[PDB]
RNA sequence: CAGGUCUGUGAUGCCCUCAGACGCCCUGGGCCGCACGCGCGCUACACUGGCGGGGCCAGCCGGCGCCCGCCAGGACGCGCGGAGCCCCCGCCGUGGCCGGGACCGCGGGCUGGAACGCCCCCGCGCACCAGGAAUGUCUUGUAGGCGCCCGCCCCCACCGCG
């Protein structure tokens, strides 16, 4: 059975490590190539001054989105071992699909 | 102000086509100055001259249409 | 005084940490005073550049 | 005149419903689609008792609705909207029919600069 | 290839034309007293406009290919700015009723086909674009 | 070209030069709430075209013109929609304005005191009143 | 230039504008974008067209807008074509070229007259007889194609009519006087 | 329309040999050439025909640039997607360029024709990159600020 | 720098109120009231245009279908899917006019508990024919023209950020 995998990673050096550590353990399991969402950028612009007084200069935040394809060919078992197998690093999103 | 013609030209549409004919070229807007007639009603006496053939339009464009007799060279 | 208090029914959105009721800024689901979401945005992640 | 082609005699005696296709674009949506609420309905009911109460009453229905529109039946009675600060009569008159109490309440003073 | 070699708007005029004189359409009587869009606030002077626009659902259905895509988004392809407002001018949409009723009339003349969604160019149609534009080519 | 000049219709002066739509643009101004070529100019116009034209507008729901199309649409009087133009809009406005004055109404006061009704801002563009 | 009108012995006859002016290096259609802004002396070799061509672009209105620009020089180039019975393009390297004025009095409180460099000219030519049309199609029935071509054939004459000569002419009169 | 699998996706088999670029202001453009007579389509559009009525001498630049014998036996075929009408017009003809010099690149003749367009007009063979800028908070663009009440 | 923010907050001193509260809720009004002066804008003054019948290309990035309705919208299901300017061809013809759309009068919708909100259709046709002293921002994909998206939003942008 075929289960579908997505990572999401705010950092892009953290999801990086991930993605190289996913094809280290999955290799036998057949991984899909690690095709890259395109960055979803959450954008937030806000007056930098607490009051409206002097220029109205603006404060720009933003958060980056990353996001990775994958697919494995494996048992039910078998994802679970690739799961608990993967780098664990903190902050991460973990999917297991169908 | 300008004369508005009321498409009048009858004994005198000959005559006004007998100086357009005469002119080297002709556009649709140097009619209406030159006699006070609308340039809508210049296209419409132009298109009876094209008909004939006396004049030749060079180019047409949806406000531009630019004639020069083809004729006039006898 | 059941029927008093709390009668009438409208959106009181505000911010999780503030509770003022004025620049809720939900753009992306966040209920965040601006003035408040300037005081803590880095935690959320969001970078200036 | 008759209103909106029913006699003012007719009027009277007619029901919203009756001229209900009649009215107004919105009367139509808040009476016919939307239905109107219990605080409307009990003053229509408070003003149907009142007029037919008939004990010689000045009540001069003193009233803070002004999202009521005028029903047929209340031609002929001096309802009283508050604009803010004070009660302002308004009788009812043919035309005012399918109206709202806030558009013959005076919310605000002129300016006289 | 075809009708793409000739030029859309060339091919949208003729098949109109012909369509009307082939009895494809027959144009409804809202049509007469009506301004295409909200956009538009004056009708078409052309008197010959729900041919004009009956060629372009038609033909642009043929550009479809395979979308069986719908009315609204005909609609969008004629739409234009309503002016007349102190405020900016911004782009409204073609009238759907207009567009509904001559890719209903083309279906129920068979000249189009309801696959899902919305409609591609019927087969029997196919040829029907693809014939005029052979006629436009010589 | 045959050509006639000015023509009359409802007590207003229409130039034979301009076309048809434009001739018919406004009549006594408030007018202009068909069987006859709109391009063909208002001297070229023919008086029965005009006499079919008189028909259409004094009952315009008897020759496919709509409802929606027409100047009024509930009155307060039938109840029905119909088309007035000339004397009878300037009637019609003051029987409207005369019933926004009949009853106390902030659309009454205003229409008296010249302030605008509905509009917003008289703070600052309602300057030269 | 629109498949017509080629340069063959089109050229300049003055020698200092000749100097600042293309003849040669244009184009197909007056378009391209050469960036000609860049460096300092770009304007130079930018086909004169353009040049013409992108001044009637402006005055807001008809800004950026130089397909329909490109199509009015178009129609007017062969009403020049027609009235004269002469390429367009060498009556139009005339008419810029007597139109630029060779002498201005700029300040250097009192005012100098000092002599005009030939790009100045080049531009100010180009820039005057667009005026010179943009402003005799205004509210008037002739079309800015019809000025822009009157003015052209008069500018290549001297002829005072041609608004470019009488501003040339005003330019180097309190240029005199103030000298 | 922005740079996707797009540039294969529009012709399953009909393999082309030679595959050529041309992208400017946004307007990118995929050119694929199959060698056969010679004719030249964009966007299912024969080039002859080009929207731009005046914009179709801009378009056929490189074909004027080289006799009829080098777009004898080239059959091109183009895909532009995104951008505008001007930017796609300026797209089409870098992409023409780009496939006749992919035809004779591995020869020292692709210098021939390198010199020939290029000297002819600029840009013919090249693409100048010219992307747009990003407005500021103050004004309404780049280089543009809103008028400064007082002062 | 006593520039601005104690009215963003479980940041806060001093202070004021504290049970007919300067606490909180509930209802109705006000911030949008207008002789007038000004600041940021938006739309103009037409034909390098309005009209409007087609072609047709966007980017921050993105949903549609089927009928009913002039529209506005709505019913009903499903996952989908893209500007203006400009381009050609008509048309009007230098006329406050076929420019301009401010106000007004009937209606038809929508959102909400409610317009007093918005949208649309038929009207209606104000100044305005290029703006005095002054002034304001800009040098490449730039000025300008031209559309679109989001924020705050029940509705609504001549706004802001893009």
């Amino acid at each position: 059975q075929k289960y579908t995998i997505i990572v999401v990673g705010k950092d892009l050096k953290l999801v990086e490590r991930y993605v190289k550590s996913i094809v280290k353990e999955g290799r036998a399991f057949g991984i899909s190539g690690p095709c890259r969402a395109p960055v979803r950028r959450l954008t937030i612009t806000t007056r930098k001054s607490p009051c409206g007084e002097g220029t109205n200069t603006w404060h720009r935040f933003e958060l980056r989105m990353y996001k990775r394809t994958f697919w494995v060919t494996c048992g039910g078992n078998d994802i679970s071992t690739i799961l608990s197998k993967t780098v664990v690093i903190p902050g991460i999103q973990v999917t297991v699909e169908v | 102000v300008d004369y508005p013609t009321l498409f009048a030209d009858e004994a005198a549409m000959n005559e006004a086509l007998k100086f357009i004919k005469n002119s080297k070229c002709i556009t649709h807007t140097q009619i209406c100055e030159r006699l006070r007639v609308s340039v809508a009603l210049a296209k419409r006496v132009m298109r009876q001259l094209v008909k004939s053939g006396d004049f030749a339009i060079v180019s047409k464009s949806s406000r531009m249409t630019i004639f020069k007799n083809m004729t006039k060279k006898e | 005084r059941e029927t008093e208090f709390c009668t009438h029914i409208a959106h009181k959105r505000e911010c999780r940490i503030c509770g003022n009721y004025n620049s809720v800024y939900r753009k992306y689901g966040l209920f965040i005073c601006r003035r408040c979401f300037k005081e803590n945005a880095g935690k959320i992640g969001f970078v200036k550049l | 005149p008759n209103f909106r082609g029913v006699e003012v005699e007719k009027l009277a005696t007619m029901k919203i419903t009756d001229i209900l296709p009649k009215l107004n674009a919105r009367c139509r949506r808040r009476i016919g689609k939307h239905g109107l609420s219990m605080k409307h309905l009990r003053f229509v009911n408070k003003l149907r008792l009142r007029r037919a109460a008939q004990p010689s009453k000045p009540k001069i229905v003193r009233t803070h609705l002004r999202d009521m529109i005028i029903f047929p039946e209340m031609i002929g009675m001096t309802v009283s909207v508050y604009n803010g600060r004070q009660f302002i009569p308004v009788e009812i008159k043919p035309p005012m029919v399918g109206r709202a109490l806030r558009e013959y309440s005076m919310s605000y003073k002129i300016v006289s600069h | 290839s075809s009708v793409t070699r000739v030029p859309a708007d060339v091919f949208i005029n003729s098949f109109a034309a012909h369509l009307k004189n082939r009895g494809i359409i027959k144009c409804p009587a809202f049509t007469d007293y009506v301004k295409t869009g909200v956009s538009r606030q004056y009708a078409p002077r052309d008197a010959d406009w729900f041919y004009i626009k009956a060629a372009s659902v038609i033909r642009h259905f043929y550009i479809s290919g395979s979308h069986s895509i719908g009315v609204a988004g005909l609609a969008r392809k004629y739409s234009s700015l309503q002016k007349g407002k102190t405020t900016p001018h911004h782009t409204k949409r073609a009238s759907c009723k207009v567009i509904r009723s001559i890719v209903s009339q083309f279906l129920g003349q068979k000249l189009l086909i309801a696959g899902e969604r919305g409609r591609h160019i019927s087969p029997n149609g196919r040829k029907m674009v693809e014939d005029f534009a052979e006629g436009l080519q010589k | 070209n045959d050509y006639r000049d000015l023509l009359r219709m409802f007590n207003t002066n229409i130039q034979g030069k301009v076309v048809l739509e434009c001739a018919l643009v406004g009549i006594k101004g408030i007018g202009r709430r068909a069987n006859i070529d709109v391009h063909k100019r208002a001297g070229e116009l023919t008086a029965a075209e005009e006499d079919a034209l008189m028909k259409v507008l004094e009952d315009p729901l008897s020759h496919g013109i709509p409802a929606w199309m027409l100047n009024r649409n509930n009155d307060f009087e039938s109840g029905k929609d119909m088309h007035i133009l000339v004397n009878t809009i300037a009637s019609t406005h003051r029987a409207d304005l005369e019933r926004l004055r009949k009853t106390r109404c902030e659309r009454g006061v205003r229409h008296h005191h010249n302030l605008k009704v509905r509009g917003q801002h008289t703070k600052s563009t309602g300057r030269r009143g | 230039l629109f498949n017509k009108w080629p340069l063959t012995d089109v050229k300049c006859q003055d020698e200092s504008l000749e100097a600042y002016i293309s003849i040669d290096n244009h184009s197909f259609v007056p378009h391209s974008a050469g960036r000609w802004s860049a460096k300092r002396f770009r304007k130079a070799k930018c086909p004169v067209v353009e040049r013409l061509t992108n001044s009637l672009m402006m005055h807001g209105r008809n800004s950026g807008k130089k397909l329909m620009a490109m199509k009015t020089v178009g129609e007017a180039f062969e009403l020049i074509n027609l009235y004269t019975g002469k390429n367009p393009v060498q009556v139009l390297v005339d008419a810029v070229a007597n139109s630029g004025p060779r002498e201005d009095s700029c300040r250097i409180v009192r005012r100098q007259s000092v002599d005009v460099s030939p790009l100045r000219r080049v531009n100010i030519g180009i820039y005057n007889i667009a005026t010179g049309a943009r402003k005799a199609a205004f509210r008037k029935v002739r079309p800015f194609a019809e000025c822009l071509a009157e003015e052209i054939m008069n500018a290549a004459a001297g002829a005072d009519k041609s608004y470019a000569i009488s501003q040339r002419n005003s330019v180097e009169r309190i240029a005199v006087s103030n000298r | 329309d922005l740079l996707e699998r797009n540039d294969i996706e529009v012709r399953e088999r009909d393999k082309y040999t030679v595959h050529t670029l041309g992208k400017k202001k946004n307007s990118v453009a995929v050119a694929f050439v199959k060698a056969g007579k010679g004719d030249i389509l964009v966007n299912n559009v024969p080039l002859a025909l080009v929207r731009p009525e005046i914009l179709r001498t801009k378009v056929s630049e490189p074909i004027m640039i080289l006799g009829e014998s080098l777009f004898k036996g080239l059959d091109m075929n183009i895909k532009v997607a995104g951008g505008g009408h001007v930017s796609q017009i300026y797209a089409v003809r870098q992409a023409i360029s780009r496939g006749v010099l992919a035809s004779v690149k591995d020869e020292a003749a692709r210098s021939e024709l390198r010199a020939k367009l290029v000297s002819y007009d600029r840009q013919l063979v090249v693409s100048d990159p010219r992307r747009c800028e990003a407005k500021k908070f103050g004004g309404r663009g780049a280089r543009a600020r809103r008028q400064k009440s007082y002062r």
